[PDB]
C-alpha cells in the first residue's frame, strides 16, 4: 500500500 | 488526444512554476479520466488548493488527499475507490505518475510522482501518466521532504487544469  | 493537464506549484505561497503531465488515456482511460477531471474541478472537487503530504528524496512526491490532507482521504469521480484498471505501464524512471493506494482496488485521488525508477511497485500501483515539462520543479520539491516523507514547508497546487 502507500508507498510509505 | 491523450490529455495534458498542469499543476502550478507554490511553496508556502510563492510560485515555483508549472508542472504538466501527459495522461495515457489510451491505455488507462478510467484512471486517466479520474485525474483529468480532478485537475479541472468539473465534478465540483479536485486538486486545486491541495498539498503534497508526503515527499521522500530520491523516491517520489505524493499528494491528492484533498479531504484529509494527510494521506487518509481523497475520493475518485466514481466513488471513494475504484479497481486497478491494468498494469500495462511500469515504473520506468523519474517523472512517472502513478496511483497511491491502500492495497488492491483502492484507487481514489491520491497519486505520486516518481523521482527515481521504482520497479518494486510494478503490478501493485497503476501507472497512468508522466511529467511532460517541469521535472526540475519536482526535484526542487524534494528539498522540502524527509527520509520518512514529512514536509518542511506547505507545498500546494495553486492552480490546475487541462491544456490539451
Amino acid at each position: 500500500a502507500x508507498p510509505f | 488526444v491523450n490529455p495534458t493537464v498542469f499543476f502550478d506549484i507554490a511553496v508556502d505561497g510563492e510560485p515555483l512554476g508549472r508542472v504538466s503531465f501527459e495522461l495515457f488515456a489510451d491505455k488507462v482511460p478510467k484512471t486517466a479520466e479520474n485525474f483529468r477531471a480532478l485537475s479541472t474541478g468539473e465534478k465540483g472537487f479536485g486538486y486545486k488548493g491541495s498539498c503534497f503530504h508526503r515527499i521522500i528524496p530520491g523516491f517520489m512526491c505524493q499528494g491528492g488527499d484533498f479531504t484529509r490532507h494527510n494521506g487518509t482521504g481523497g475520493k475518485s469521480i466514481y466513488g471513494e475507490k475504484f479497481e486497478d484498471e491494468n498494469f500495462i505501464l511500469k515504473h520506468t524512471g523519474p517523472g512517472i505518475l502513478s496511483m497511491a493506494n491502500a492495497g488492491p482496488n483502492t484507487n481514489g485521488s491520491q497519486f505520486f510522482i516518481c523521482t527515481a525508477k521504482t520497479e518494486w511497485l510494478d503490478g501493485k500501483h497503476v501507472v497512468f501518466g508522466k511529467v511532460k515539462e517541469g521535472m526540475n520543479i519536482v526535484e526542487a520539491m524534494e528539498r522540502f521532504g524527509s527520509r520518512n516523507g514529512k514536509t518542511s514547508k506547505k507545498i500546494t497546487i495553486a492552480d490546475c487544469g487541462q491544456l490539451e
